[PDB]
């Protein structure tokens, strides 16, 4: 059974961490606990073949910027998150791509751009700008809600597809 | 209540219902409950749970303001005494004074515990979470007012030590050891020659020692003030979280001095002496349970500029390819193997802080702040417990201090370390990386030759400590 | 990782607090601040086990004599402390052993009599007097100082060895 090792990178303190959590917990349970190991392994059926997702989310450790190389190296696929209400967290995306590209030694790493709506503040990065930016790169773009769990699986499955179809 | 006087006046004689407290799974553990019911239990008359106090004062700020806590506990402290009863009422009216058998039952079983358990909350709140008071004088003022105008003879002993703690706190560590600390070890650089100090001329043993002292000192300064409420991720990270930040920046710097020392030693033989001297440090870091330091060194080896240097690591001794790989395996599989080693060494240690950061942050941003039961909104307390669980695990390692003699000069050398100088993170990262491309260029371009830079002997002194007279 | 719950009991102002702190932090408290109910954890390794020590430092004054049977109820082993310069505090030990044996309904309760404050020559409770009692209860007698650290680890870990084999 294939196991896919996914890494979630992106600028800190913009609801980055809510992407992974909303995926794992069926968003029905109260008691959530990251202490619990294998609360970051998740088995799913994608396009018919069953596979095991293993998601690394280093949220909070963003100041440990030395370790970005160590953490990234561990990934088969990448998921770059920016908040749609934080213009900087988005312009940062350029940088994270080049780090990944370099840590893997590749030009064609499987990855996906994810616009994340975390609260209810004013969107300052348009659907269209993120659309175009991702087009320039050759990667898909998914928009997700941290409130309503909209398009959360939509963005992880897309990354698995980009790993198979690589 | 428990017993006796009219429940109307006293807010905390509210009876326990499914609409105001929720339990879980030999005390009881609270899943959720109203703010009143939470304070009632914080100072329950039946048992003192002292962990519950720490969980509360660590985390309460997310569901109740400091001013409103004080008001709330003052209210709890003021307990309606039972009216002179029916055999009291007939003893008062025929001369002598009553015996008061269920006034003193109430006063000894309910009023005595609850008032003392409340003073214990203030004693903690002041002696441990004093920040609430240095960021609000009126609060201190009210609290000081409260304590003065308590007037028991029972509480006379305890009012006294709280008034004196509030004094001690309004201004400003004698450590006793068993055994002596080993003698400070010296290599090429002799004592007081701070200019000749560098990775190769300082004794590897004494580097790892002084950086463990320094990294422990930094770990220990983190209050849980800087942790709760994910404050180290918001825009006021620098105001609310300066000691946590101060040690993440230290770790991040040393990882960069290591990267820089490797890729700037251009000559191959000399670089292999440097990569080896770093793994000889990583090995003394492990003898001292300095995980933070091990994960500097493993994190530096893993970095882009240093990972790719295959000609350099092909020449490391076989014993150290083993040491390096094994320390790398700590971080493997979600720090599985590391959390293992941590919850099993005999401290002092210096944990890797980053894991605790992520667990606090996921737990906050992954659990409900309230619980909608029967259209009422109980405070979700099992969430606040889980956070306090961590901040407690962290406090736990901050207790035992290292038995290593600090060397004034060597310590000032590493504080004043700055590999980046004046350049930014992108600027410096790129530079390091190109020096990697220069000293060991991509295939198929042939490995060039560079000249020696170090004028001193490159042999290591070994990491076995040497004990004279 | 085995987990042991030690409880320190004793006369008012013998050094229950001063010892417990010296054990956890290697620091000598000088100030006398009457304890109501403090609690501490210490990870330590005893005879090759990692033990998580869970130390409860109780109140000594008679004002809290109401509120004992609650901690005595959940404790695993008990550190009975008196000070070797206060003969009254030694005479009070008899009762502490008693409240414990009653609340525990048992005759076999892991304890260790500790004679604290032995860095002074002012000794008024003689070594024999104290030893003789310890033998009567079938438990070790260890003399300590919080100020000098002498015997502190010895007494606390002897309790743990006792809890283990019982
Ligand atoms: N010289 C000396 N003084 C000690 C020693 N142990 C405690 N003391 C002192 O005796 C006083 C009582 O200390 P403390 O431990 O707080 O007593 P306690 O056991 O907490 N009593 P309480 O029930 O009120 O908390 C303090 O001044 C403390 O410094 C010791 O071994 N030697
Ligand atoms: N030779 C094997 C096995 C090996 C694992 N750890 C090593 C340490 C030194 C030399 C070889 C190895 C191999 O594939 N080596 C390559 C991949 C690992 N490399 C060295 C290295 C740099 N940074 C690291 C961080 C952790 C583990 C190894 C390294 C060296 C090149
Ligand atoms: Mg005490």
């Amino acid at each position: 059974m294939t196991e896919y090792k996914l890494v979630v990178v992106g600028a800190g303190g913009v609801g980055k961490s809510a992407l992974t959590i909303q995926l794992i917990q069926n968003h029905f349970v109260d008691e959530y606990d990251p202490t619990i190991e294998d609360s970051y392994r998740k088995q799913v059926v994608i396009d018919g073949e069953t596979c095991l997702l293993d998601i690394l989310d280093t949220a909070g450790q963003e100041e440990y910027s030395a370790m970005r190389d160590q953490y990234m190296r561990t990934g088969e696929g990448f998921l770059c998150v920016f908040a749609i209400n934080n213009t900087k967290s988005f312009e940062d995306i350029h940088q994270y791509r080049e780090q990944i590209k370099r840590v893997k030694d590749s030009d064609d790493v499987p990855m996906v751009l994810v616009g994340n709506k975390c609260d209810l503040a004013a969107r300052t990065v348009e659907s269209r700008q993120a659309q175009d930016l991702a087009r320039s790169y050759g990667i898909p773009y998914i928009e997700t809600s941290a409130k309503t769990r909209q398009g959360v699986e939509d963005a992880f499955y897309t990354l698995v597809r980009e790993i198979r179809q690589h | 209540q428990m017993r006796l006087p009219s429940a109307d006046v006293y807010r905390f004689a509210e009876p326990d219902s499914e609409e105001n407290i929720i339990f879980e799974e030999g005390i009881p553990i609270i899943k959720a409950g109203t703010v009143i019911k939470l304070i009632e239990r914080l100072t329950y008359h039946m048992y003192a749970d002292p962990n519950f106090v720490r969980t509360f004062l660590t985390t309460y700020r997310s569901f109740c303001k400091p001013q409103e806590l004080l008001s709330l506990i003052i209210e709890r402290f003021e307990i309606p005494e039972p009216e002179p009863t029916e055999a009291d009422r007939i003893a008062i009216e025929n001369g002598d004074q009553p015996l008061s058998a269920e006034l003193k039952r109430f006063r000894k079983e309910y009023i005595q515990p609850v008032q003392l358990r409340v003073l214990n909350v203030c004693r903690h709140w002041v002696e441990h979470h004093f920040y609430d008071f240095e960021r609000d004088a009126y609060l201190l003022q009210r609290m000081e007012e409260f304590i003065g105008t308590v007037r028991g003879k029972a509480m006379k002993k305890w009012v006294e030590s709280i008034t004196k703690i509030i004094q001690r706190k309004k201004i400003a560590h004698n450590i006793t050891f068993q055994s002596s600390p080993p003698t400070v070890e010296w290599h090429i650089s002799r004592p007081g020659h701070i200019e000749t100090f560098d990775l190769l001329t300082l004794h590897p043993i004494e580097i790892a020692r002084q950086l463990t002292l320094l990294e422990s000192d930094l770990y220990r300064a983190v209050q849980p003030s800087e942790l709760v409420g994910s404050v180290w991720t918001k825009e006021d990270k620098e105001i609310n979280s300066p000691n946590l930040l101060k040690m993440i920046r230290h770790t991040t710097n040393l990882t960069l001095w290591f990267e820089k020392c490797i890729v700037e030693t251009e000559n191959l033989e000399e670089r292999v002496a440097v990569v080896s001297r770093i793994i000889e440090i990583l090995q003394v870091f492990q003898e001292l349970n300095n995980f933070n330091g091990v994960l500097e060194v493993v994190s530096a080896m893993n970095s882009s500029p240093v990972y790719r240097l295959d000609h350099t690591f092909e020449q490391i001794p076989s014993r150290q390819k083993k040491i390096l790989e094994e320390a790398h395996e700590l971080s493997e599989d979600h720090y599985k193997k590391y959390l293992a080693k941590l919850r099993s060494i005999n401290p002092p240690c210096v944990p890797f802080f980053g894991i605790y950061l992520t667990n606090i942050l996921k737990t906050e941003e992954g659990n409900p702040e309230v619980l909608k039961r029967h259209g009422k909104e109980l405070i979700n307390f099992s969430k606040r417990r889980k956070v306090a669980e961590i901040t407690g695990e962290i406090q736990q390692y901050q207790n035992q201090p290292y038995c290593l003699r600090v060397e004034s000069d060597i310590k000032r050398f590493f504080e004043n370390l700055n590999p980046m100088g004046n350049s930014m993170e992108k600027e410096f990262t790129d530079y390091l990386f190109n020096k990697s491309l220069e000293i060991e260029p991509r295939n198929p371009k042939p490995l060039p030759r560079f000249p020696k830079k170090y004028s001193y002997p490159l042999k290591s002194p070994g990491v076995r400590p040497s004990n004279p007279r």
